């Protein structure tokens, strides 16, 4: 039997999940993907700037 | 020549009249081909 | 190698040893007053903390040079980012956290559902099994589905205005008939996704268990790998369909 | 236990058609994209509304079977 | 429980063919768009008038299902 | 309830052939339009003729079902 | 009520096939017309006779269905 | 009354296939005539015998339905 | 009366396949004729071989149904 | 009379697949031959192989029907 | 044992369409990449999306069959 | 008697898919052969792979019928 | 003995779909390979993925049938 | 019961056949990836 209280409890579990995983990984990992993209972009602009 | 005439008879819609068959609007760059003799003595032909 | 296919080990306790089926749709572990925590809830918690530890290891001393765990995590994240950009490039970062966490948690839950001990380890009195896949619980799949439905509805109200005349009501033309069907399909979408994921994990668990019942040895080797592929594809497509529904709602 | 057979027939016969429908949809979509790579942004829209309608058709039978259950 | 199996058969057999009809319609529409995106404005309207008629039989099946 | 299952079977089976026929009609007409927008009304007339034939068959099924029920 | 389900099955099965046949006929005819509008009447004559032959089976099934009902 | 459902089943299942076959025949023949107008003389002469062969099965179904009736 | 239902089922189900098969054969043969008429004498032979195989299956079903009848 | 119904089911259901398979085989082979006559020998050999496979699968049901009857 | 037939039908019916849909999607995707090799990386995603839609319908049938069992 | 009906269904049903898949395989293989004769060994090997995959299900159904027998 | 017919129906209706699915998979794969044998592994990979998925559905039907068996 | 050891050795052989099929391919998706990554980073190492 499906219990609405347990359903909302699954929502709270996934809220804890999403928020803690996001704050501990994804913003560091968005910084990582931005790091690679922004650094390649720095390389490109410095390439035409040096020539 | 007649093969191309037959083909472009079927391809009449503007959407499919693309690639080399498109009649471009707002012409900006034009290329001209010139064929000339490799040697002189041709008279006024090269000058013309 | 040659022709050494003998399958001698396979002919070992075909059906005398293992139980016939011993499966259940939902089970409860409880253990505390108030909220009856389930074993699927326990697997959700352990996968949560496991991915947290894997994340902290990935984010432990971040370097300009990827390597090891950092490299593969960046691989997955950037591949997903490019895949979502291939559909829509304007609302990626908005839905990227929800989409990525849904994909990763579903993938890891499906993969953990295939580990040994999921149907074997259970507390007593009848034997209620422990270590149940989170997707095997409807309470979790419906939770993800309703979360995605709320997210898509909120973003489709935020963008394109609150009009929805294409699906709410139309004055003339067949669009009036089209709009109602669009609304019905939109309402169907979360239930469809929830049932899809729940069934595609629970049926896999049932199949691997009942194949462990009959000729337990060496036969389910390809089916286990197939079930890994099934779980990975389900995790990927849940995220992909979430983002696609978001984009089409934006349109 | 005739209700069990009723639900079984509902679910079984409400999916054989929609499955072929979805297959035809996305196969035609893939073929069109391969033929015309340029046009992809909006054709996927029609593909997905077709998919949604077919899935709604299947879930109608699924929900009817669940009601009978 | 002949009413239950009746409703089951009605819904299932009303979803059998119209689903394939929806699929063939959308496949043809996508093929036409791929061959000619510029005819989109009219071809999508033709697809919609077709898809409404195709869904009409499914709607009839659902109505009969609810009546039973 | 044999009357009920008879009515349901009539409606359900009568909706299959006409549905697939309408689908094939619309697909063929749409593909022809894509290959030839200049014959639009002329082919739309035949598309509607075929759709009318299929709808007439479906209406025969539906009215038989109504008479049974 | 076995006569009722007999009538229902007859009508449904007699509608299943001819609908698909008529649909394929109209799709092929419209495809040919789009390819070749110049012989529209010529191909459309064959289209009508094929549609009549396809509808013949539907009429047979409906006739037997009326006889039972 | 099992004879009634028997004959209904016979006439019904005698139509779902031959209709599709005749439709495929007519669609292919019309497409071929569109590709080649002048070979209609040799296309139609084979189309008619193909339609007759396909409809022979439906006629067997109908005569068996009459015998059962 | 189970013999009657047996004859009905045999005649029906032994005709739905061969009918579609004959239709596909004739469509393919007519398409090949449209591609090339001079290969008529060579393709018609195998067309008739396929038609004979399908009709042999159908006649086997019909004869078994007659034996039951 | 249930064994008679079993025989009818075996005969009728054992030809639905092989008939369509033989038809598709012959259609593809004839279309290929029209496309390329010079590959006729190899195409006919593979056509015979496929038709033999389908015929054997039909005989699988035919022998069972004979045994029951 | 009506529950046995119910769970047999719930899985048997409902998986027919998924198989044909998977096949259609696979054929369409393979043909598209054969014509357009470079878009394979982008279109395999939609191929798998359609395959998983079909497998989802099959899985609905499977879980309903298991519940009935 | 059920046992006989189950044997007929197991032999009959479950061979339609392995009656049409083999035919589609062979038609595609001969079409590829006509389109490419120099790739005969590769296409024939993959054709035999497909034939073996289909005959696997065919033999599964046949042996299940024998067990039911 | 209803378990016997339940098993037969499960096997048959779970095998008819996958046969057509794998048939279309192999036909599309061989057609694409014949069109361009240059790209082979990146097509056979998805061919085998589709074959594995379809055979997995077939084995789902097989195991659920064996549960009753 | 038999299910314990059955799952244990079936999953261990699953990991072992995964190893057989994807040891040098797991290397293909990890080692060759980090080779691609250092190939990428060398360029803007030079550019400074």
């Amino acid at each position: 039997g499906i219990n609405p209280t347990l359903f909302i409890a699954q929502l709270i579990n996934f809220l804890l999940l999403i928020f803690i995983l996001r704050a501990l990984l994804y913003r560091p990992v968005m910084n990582l993907l931005n790091e690679r993209t922004r650094r390649i972009e720095e390389s490109v602009r410095d390439a035409e700037k040096v020539r | 020549r007649e093969v191309m005439a037959n083909l472009t008879a079927r391809v009449v819609g503007a959407a499919r009249r693309g690639t080399l068959l498109e009649k471009r609007e707002t012409v900006k760059s034009v290329a001209l081909l010139v064929v000339t003799p490799d040697r002189g003595l041709c008279g006024s032909l090269v000058a013309n | 190698v040659g022709a050494l296919i003998i399958s001698i080990a396979s002919r070992f306790f075909l059906y005398t040893g293992p139980p016939h089926v011993e499966v259940a749709a939902e089970v409860i572990f409880d253990g505390i007053p108030g909220f009856p925590i389930t074993n699927s809830f326990v697997v959700a918690i352990i996968i949560d903390i496991f991915v947290i530890a894997l994340a902290v290891a990935a984010t432990r001393n971040l370097q300009m040079v990827p390597r090891g765990l950092q490299n593969v995590m960046e691989f997955i994240l950037e591949s997903l980012y490019n895949l979502f950009r291939n559909i829509n490039a304007k609302y990626v970062a908005t839905a990227f956290p929800l989409v990525a966490t849904i994909f990763l948690f579903v993938l890891f839950g499906n993969w953990f559902g295939l580990l040994p001990g999921v149907g074997s380890i259970g507390v007593c009195k009848k034997l209620v099994p422990l270590f149940r896949a989170p997707a095997a619980d409807l309470n979790f799949t419906f939770a993800i589905a309703v979360i995605s439905f709320v997210f898509i509805e909120y973003w489709g109200f935020r963008a394109l205005g609150p009009g929805y005349l294409k699906k709410f009501f139309n004055t003339n033309g067949i669009m009036s008939f089209v709009g109602i069907i669009e609304f019905i399909s939109e309402l169907v979408k979360p239930f469809a996704l929830a049932f899809r994921l729940f069934g595609n994990i629970f049926a896999g668990e049932v199949l691997l268990v009942v194949m462990a019942f009959l000729v337990p040895l060496l036969l389910p080797l390809p089916f286990y790998g197939f079930e890994v592929f099934v779980g990975f594809i389900q995790a990927l497509i849940f995220a992909l369909l979430t983002y696609a529904f978001l984009n089409i709602a934006v349109t | 236990g005739l209700n069990l057979v009723a639900t079984a027939l509902a679910v079984g016969l409400g999916a054989i058609g929609p499955g072929v429908g979805i297959g035809i949809i996305v196969s035609g979509a893939v073929q069109a994209i391969g033929r015309n790579p340029e046009i992809e942004n909006r054709v996927v829209t029609y593909m997905f509304i077709g998919i949604a309608f077919t899935e709604a058709l299947a879930i109608f039978g699924l929900v009817i079977a669940f009601l009978i259950g």
